[PDB]
RNA sequence: GUCCAAAUACUUGACACAUGCUAAUCGAACGUUUAAUUUUGGCUCUUAAUUAAAAGUGGUGUACAGGUGAGUAUAAUAUUUUUUCGCUUAACUUAAAGUGAAGGCAAAUCCUUCAUAUUGCAAAAGGAUAUCUAUAUCCGCUUUAAGAGGAUGAGAAAAGUUUCAGAGAUAGGUAGUUGUUAAGGUCAUGGCUUAACAAGCCAAUAAUUCUCUUAGUCGAAGCUGAAAAGGCUGAUCGACCACAUUGGGAAUGAAAAAAUCC
RNA sequence: GAGUGCGUGCAAUAAGUUUGCUUUUCUGUUAUAAGUAAGUAGACAUAUAGGUUUAGAUGUUAUAAUAGGAUCCUUCGUAUG
C-alpha cells in the first residue's frame, strides 16, 4: 500500500491485520512459485537426463 | 507494430493425383495416401482422402502427379496448397502459368492484409473527425447564447 | 484451572446471570447453591444435575466462558446498580468555544452529574445521546429529560433463535392457504350458517 | 399518517377562495399516487377523464379530479399565498398555516426564503405565538424550518416582547424562557432546521445558530430578568439557581462576542454584502429591532454580576452595551419618524411606551 | 471461491481427513483439484515410548499449499490453526491472558 | 441361530401418500404498525421521542447440498498432444482513485434521473463507533489495473484418437450450399456477413432420411477368467447426462447450473 | 369387434412469441416555441415591509424530427376435435 511505503504506522487495529494477512499472502507467494519452480526443473532434468 | 504477419512455417509435402480440374476456378481435387491402423484386427487399412488444393494460377490438369503442403487456408473448405508439380499430363510442366513459390503466396496476403489496415485507420479518423465537427457546431450555438446571455448580466452590475 | 471471576454490580447473584442470557435457563437457579458452582462445575456435572437440552447447557458453558473473558454484554460495565436498575444520565463538556461533547454516564440516581467525581463517573459503552437531550441506547427508557434506566429484563443479552415466520419458504403457501380455509368456515359455516 | 389537509374557518370570502384554490389545485393532487398524477396534466386524457374522473376517499364522500391545464389552470402560489395571508385576523384564520404550510411541503414548492419570517411576525403580532412555535416543534409535516438567520432572529424578539409586554411577570417569563430554550435545543440536535442556505450564513458568520451572541443574548435577558426580582425555599431555590445561569451565559457571551463590536461589525464583512442573508441588519428601522432587547439585557446582566462582585463580567458586558449602545443611537437619527423600529426601541431602552 | 478444506474420510468412528483444494460451493467429498494433504484427528503415541507423550500425524505440502494462500484462497477455520502452527499465516484465536 | 465390530440395505409401480421436518439469514440497510415509558399543546383529546416485540420492504443465498434413472441410441462446432490466442462488469486475493445533487413509495444500501469520472461515451449509498477541556477510524458502495478461477470463442493451425445398441426400409444429400474476385467483420482464421459471377461440394459399399424394439453412460468401480483392445453388471464410491405429476414456455443473472416463476 | 403414454395432416388454442403497408404510449437526445404553472436568473422600490418587473443561461412545459423500451394487433403456438 501507497501508506506503507511511506513508513505510516498502521491507522487502527483492523489495519493491522489486513497488512499482516497480506504480507502473508505475499511471502507464500514468492516461496510458493520459486518453489514450486524448483520441482519442475528438478523434474525435467531428470526426464532428460534419463532419456538421454 | 499494427500489422500481424503470417505464420510462414513449413509443413509435411505429400504426393498425390489430381482427380478433378477445371469444375472451379483456382482448385483441384488431389488424392492422397493415407493409412488407418485397425485395433481389433491389427492391420492396417489403406485410408486414401481427396482434399480440395489450392491452385492459384491454375496450373494444374485433370491427371497429373503433384506435390501439396497443408496449413494454407484459403477458403472454409480448403486448407492445402500446391508445392510443385512432380509429373505433367498432357502438356509440358513449360507450356503452363508457373506456379507461385510459397513465399510470393504469403507476400499477399501481408501485403493484402496490411493495405486493409491502412483503409480502417483512415475511415476511423474520418468518421472520428467527421463526429468531432458535429459536436463542435453544438459548442458553437451553445456557446454563443451563454456568452450572449452571460454578458448581459456583466453589463448591468458596472 | 477453572479460574473464577468476581461478580460484577449488574450482575451480583447467579439468579440475575441466568435471567440475562435468557433462552429459559431459570429453571435451573437453584442448581446452582453458590456463585462458584457455575464456574466450577463441568460439563458431565452439568448434564447429572439435569441442565438439558444439550442446547442449554452448551449455550450456558459459553455465556460462562464468555464472561471470564470480560466479554460482557448490554449494561456490563455499570457501576451504579441499585437491585437491578440503573440510571444514566447525559455528561456535558466543552470541545471548543462553539461544540459541546455530551456522554451517556451512570451515576446515582439522587446524586447529580456535575456532582461526581472522574473516577465515580463511569461512560457506558453502547450508548450514545442524539441531540441535546436524548440518551438512545439497547434498553434505556426514559425518566426525565436526559436521564433513562436499565431495568434487568428476562433475555437481555440471550442471543435469540431464528424463528420461520410462516412454516417456512417451502411451507409457506401451505400453511396460508390452509389457514385462509379455517376462517372462511366460520365466517361463513360456525357464524354465518 | 396525517389527516388530510383541511381549512373550515374562515372570517371572510376572500380568505376562503385563496385557500380553496390552493387546497384543491395544489394539495389535494398531492394525496393521488403518483400513477393517476401524471394524468390530471395530460391532453391525451382529458377526453378520458370527464367520462370517468379520478376519485380518493377524502374524510367520507371521494373527490373528483379533471383535467387540469399545467400552464393555465394553475394558480400563482406565492400570490395566493400572500392573499390568504393578509386576510387573516382572527384565531382561527391563523389557525390554517399548519396545514397551509403542510400541502405546499407536501407540493415541494421551493417557497420564498424570506416567508418564514413575514409569517411569524403577523402571527406573532396578534397574539398567536404558540401557533407558530407549534409548527417549529412539528417540523416533520409543516416544514417550518429554521433555516434564515432573520427567522429566528425574529421568533425570539417577539418571544421577548410577550415577556416584555407584562413588565417581565415571573409566570410568564418563566414559559418564555422555555420557549428559548425549546428553539437553541432545536437548531443543535434537530436535523431538519439544517440546509444548504443556512450553512451558507452559518460560514459567513462563523457561528452557529446555537452560538450565535445575538441569539444567545435573548437568553440572557430572561435570565437576567428572573434573577432582579429575587437576589419560600422552593422558590429561593430557583433564584439561586438562576444565578448560576446568569453567571454561566454571562462567561459563555463575552467568549464568543469579541471585545466592543457591535451588531453590525460581529460578523464578517462578507456576510452583510448578500441580500439572501443577513442584510436586514444594514436597514436602520430593522436593526433598532433586534438591537433594543439585547442592548437591555448586557445592562440588566452588568449591574447584578456586578452585585455578587465579578469585576470582569461587569466591565465585559459594559464593554459590549457600550459599543452596541453607541450605534444603537446612531440608527436612531436616522429612522423615519414614524417606523417600528423608531417606535420599538423608544418604547423599550427609552423606557416611555 | 478456492478454499483449503478437510474432506473427511473413513469409517464409524475412526475419522481421517483429507486436506483438499476445492470451491466453496462443492460438495464435500466430491473430486476437489488438488489434494494437498491429509489429517488425522486421533493422537497417536510413539511405538517404544513410555513418558505418555501424544502426536498428531499431518502429512502437508507446504510449498503447494503457499501458492494457492498467496492467490486468495480462504482456508476453513481447522486448516488456519493447522497453518498457523507451521508459520505460514498468524492465529485467528489466541488464549485470553487475564 | 450365541455374541461383537465394520460395511451394505425397494434391484419391482417415475404407483398413490396422513403427520413432523430438509434454506435460511442480517436491526451496524429501512421505515411501518401495536404496546408500555417519558414528553409537548389544549383542557380523556393531541404533538415530538425512546424502548421492546410482531409482520414486512430490502441485500445475499435457495444456480450449493441431497434424490431418482422415467425419457434418452451416439462420429460430434466431440476429444486429446504441441504451437498460437481471445473473452470474463458478480464472488475470492493485492493496490489505486472516487464516493457529490434531486424526485417517487410509509422510509430506505429500494426504484427514476442528474453533476463529475485521461480527450468523449460511461459510475456510485449510505450506515456505524470513538476522541476533544470539529477530527480520526470501522463495515460498505462505484470505477480502474492485475493475479486466481471460469460452466469461457464456433477459438485457430498441424498430426491423431474415439469397439458408433439390435432389426428393417431409403440414392441421393447440400442452397451461403462449393469456389473465385472485391469489401466488411475478427487478436486471427472460417459465406462468419454482403455484392457480383461460376455450378459446384458431399456421397455411391447407405452419405442422408425413416420406422420399430430395448437401454441412463463410463471407470481394474463391482464380480469373474490362466489369458485375449477378456466377459458380464452399470448397487454402494467418483465423473458425466437427464429429470422433479404430465405437457407447453420465458425472464432474471457474471453464468440456468432452480425442488423457483408463467 | 375393443383399446391405445405412438407418429403424422388439418382446424383450434393458454403462456410465450418472429415481423412491421399495425394501436396507443413512455423516455432519450437534436431543433424550435412559450415565460401564464413551476424552477432558475437579473433590475427597481417598499418597511410591524418583503412588492413591482423583464429575462432564458441550467432545468420546466409544448411541438417537430429522430433513437430506444414497454403495450395493442399480426404470425407461430400445449390442451382439444
Ligand atoms: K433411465
Ligand atoms: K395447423
Ligand atoms: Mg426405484
Ligand atoms: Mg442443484
Ligand atoms: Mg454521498
Ligand atoms: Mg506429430
Ligand atoms: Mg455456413
Ligand atoms: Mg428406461
Ligand atoms: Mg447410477
Ligand atoms: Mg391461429
Ligand atoms: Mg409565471
Ligand atoms: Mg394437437
Amino acid at each position: 500500500s501507497a501508506a506503507e511505503l511511506a513508513g505510516l504506522p498502521p491507522k487502527s487495529k483492523q489495519e493491522s491485520w489486513r497488512r499482516k494477512m497480506a504480507e502473508a499472502r505475499r511471502q507464500s507467494l514468492e516461496a510458493g512459485l520459486q518453489g514450486l519452480w524448483q520441482r519442475k526443473v528438478k523434474r525435467d532434468q531428470k526426464q532428460a537426463k534419463e532419456s538421454k | 507494430a499494427a500489422a500481424t504477419k503470417v505464420s510462414r512455417k513449413m509443413f509435411r509435402e505429400l504426393h498425390g493425383v489430381v482427380v478433378t480440374s477445371g469444375l472451379i476456378d483456382k482448385t483441384v481435387k488431389v488424392r492422397v495416401g493415407g493409412q488407418k491402423f485397425n485395433k481389433f484386427l491389427q492391420k492396417h487399412f489403406d485410408d486414401p482422402k481427396q482434399y480440395l488444393v489450392h491452385d492459384p494460377n491454375n496450373s494444374l490438369r485433370a491427371g497429373d502427379v503433384v506435390a501439396i503442403m497443408p496449413g494454407f487456408i484459403t477458403s472454409k473448405s480448403k486448407r492445402h496448397v500446391v508445392k510443385h508439380i512432380i509429373a505433367p499430363a498432357g502438356t509440358p510442366i513449360e507450356e503452363r502459368p508457373p506456379i507461385p513459390s510459397l513465399d510470393e503466396l504469403w507476400d499477399a496476403k501481408d501485403a493484402a492484409k496490411a493495405a486493409k489496415k491502412e483503409r480502417k485507420v483512415l475511415r476511423e479518423k474520418m468518421q472520428a473527425a467527421e463526429e468531432a465537427i458535429e459536436l463542435a457546431e453544438r459548442m458553437a450555438r451553445h456557446a454563443v447564447r451563454e456568452i450572449a446571455m452571460r454578458e448581459k448580466i456583466i453589463s448591468l452590475q458596472k | 484451572l477453572p479460574l473464577i471471576p468476581k461478580p460484577t454490580p449488574f450482575v451480583p447473584d447467579v439468579p440475575t446471570f441466568l435471567t440475562l442470557i435468557g433462552r429459559d435457563l431459570k429453571q435451573h437457579a437453584d442448581k446452582f447453591p453458590t456463585w462458584e458452582a457455575l464456574f466450577t462445575l463441568t460439563t458431565d456435572q452439568l448434564r447429572e444435575l439435569g441442565v438439558e437440552p444439550p442446547r442449554a447447557r452448551r449455550y450456558l458453558l459459553r455465556w460462562r466462558q464468555r464472561f471470564r473473558e470480560g466479554k460482557f454484554g448490554i449494561g456490563g460495565d455499570l457501576k451504579h446498580v441499585e437491585n437491578g436498575v440503573a440510571y444514566l444520565k447525559i455528561h456535558e463538556k466543552e470541545a471548543s468555544p462553539t461544540r459541546t461533547s455530551r456522554r451517556v454516564v451512570n451515576v446515582p440516581a439522587n446524586q447529580h452529574v456535575e456532582e461526581v467525581s472522574e473516577g465515580e463517573r463511569v461512560k457506558v459503552k453502547g450508548y450514545k445521546v442524539k441531540g441535546v437531550s436524548t440518551i438512545v441506547g439497547p434498553y434505556a427508557l426514559p425518566v426525565q429529560k436526559g436521564v433513562a434506566k436499565l431495568a434487568v429484563t428476562e433475555g437481555m443479552w440471550e442471543d435469540k433463535r431464528g424463528h420461520k415466520v410462516d412454516g417456512g419458504e417451502r411451507r409457506r403457501a401451505e400453511v396460508r392457504f390452509k389457514r385462509g380455509v379455517a376462517e372462511r368456515k366460520a365466517l361463513r359455516e360456525k357464524m354465518g350458517f | 399518517t396525517y389527516p388530510v389537509v383541511s381549512f373550515n374557518k374562515t372570517s371572510s370570502p376572500e380568505l376562503k377562495e385563496a385557500l380553496e384554490t390552493l387546497r384543491e389545485k395544489v394539495i389535494l393532487p398531492t394525496y393521488l399516487p403518483p400513477e393517476l398524477r401524471q394524468k390530471i396534466f395530460n391532453k391525451k386524457y382529458e377526453k378520458e377523464l370527464a367520462h370517468d374522473p379520478v376519485t380518493i376517499q377524502i374524510d367520507g364522500q371521494p373527490q373528483r379530479f379533471s383535467y387540469i391545464n399545467m400552464l393555465t389552470d394553475m394558480p400563482n402560489t406565492p400570490k395566493n399565498i400572500r392573499a390568504a395571508l393578509l386576510s387573516m385576523k382572527n384565531g382561527g384564520d391563523f389557525a390554517n398555516l399548519s396545514g397551509l404550510l403542510e400541502g405546499m411541503h407536501r407540493a415541494n414548492r421551493k417557497l420564498p426564503y424570506w416567508l418564514s419570517a413575514q409569517i411569524v411576525r403577523k402571527a406573532c403580532k396578534a397574539g398567536h405565538l404558540q401557533l407558530i412555535l407549534n409548527m417549529v416543534r412539528d417540523v416533520k409535516r409543516t416544514g417550518f424550518t429554521l433555516e434564515r438567520h432573520e427567522t429566528v432572529n425574529e421568533l425570539l424578539f417577539w418571544i421577548q416582547r410577550f415577556a416584555w409586554k407584562s413588565d417581565y411577570s415571573e409566570p410568564e417569563t418563566r414559559k418564555a424562557l422555555r420557549e428559548v430554550q425549546e428553539i437553541l435545543d432545536a437548531l443543535e440536535g434537530d436535523e431538519r432546521h439544517m440546509s444548504k442556505d443556512r450553512k451558507r450564513q452559518q460560514a459567513l458568520t462563523r457561528f452557529p445558530y446555537h452560538r450565535d451572541p445575538q441569539f444567545l443574548a435573548a437568553r440572557l435577558n430572561l435570565t437576567a430578568e428572573l434573577a432582579a426580582r429575587r437576589a419560600t425555599s422552593e422558590q429561593q431555590l430557583n433564584s439561586a439557581n438562576d444565578v448560576k445561569n446568569l453567571v454561566k451565559y454571562a462567561e459563555q457571551l463575552v467568549r464568543l462576542w469579541p471585545a466592543d463590536k457591535a451588531l453590525l461589525d460581529m460578523y464578517t464583512d462578507e456576510a452583510y454584502v448578500a441580500r439572501v442573508d443577513l442584510r436586514y441588519l444594514i436597514k436602520p428601522q430593522v436593526h433598532l429591532r433586534y438591537a433594543s432587547f439585547t442592548l437591555q439585557a448586557l445592562k440588566n446582566a452588568a449591574k447584578i454580576v456586578g452585585q455578587l462582585g465579578h469585576g470582569p463580567l461587569a466591565a465585559q458586558l459594559i464593554n459590549r452595551a457600550a459599543a452596541v449602545e453607541a450605534e444603537s443611537q446612531l440608527a436612531y437619527a436616522k429612522v423615519d419618524d414614524g417606523m417600528a423600529g423608531q417606535k420599538i426601541y423608544e418604547m423599550v431602552v427609552g423606557g416611555k411606551k | 471461491v478456492l478454499k483449503l478444506r478437510l474432506a473427511r474420510f473413513g469409517r464409524t468412528n475412526a475419522p481421517f481427513y483429507n486436506i483438499v483444494v476445492a470451491h466453496a460451493r462443492t460438495a464435500r467429498n466430491s473430486k476437489p483439484l488438488e489434494v494437498i494433504g491429509t489429517y488425522d484427528p486421533v493422537p497417536k503415541k510413539d511405538t517404544y515410548d513410555t513418558t505418555g507423550k501424544l502426536h498428531k500425524d499431518i502429512k502437508l505440502d507446504v510449498t503447494r499449499a503457499k501458492y494457492w494462500i498467496g492467490v486468495g484462497a480462504q482456508p476453513t477455520d481447522t486448516v488456519w490453526r493447522l497453518l498457523s502452527l507451521v508459520g505460514i499465516l498468524d492465529p485467528k484465536y489466541k488464549k485470553p491472558q487475564p
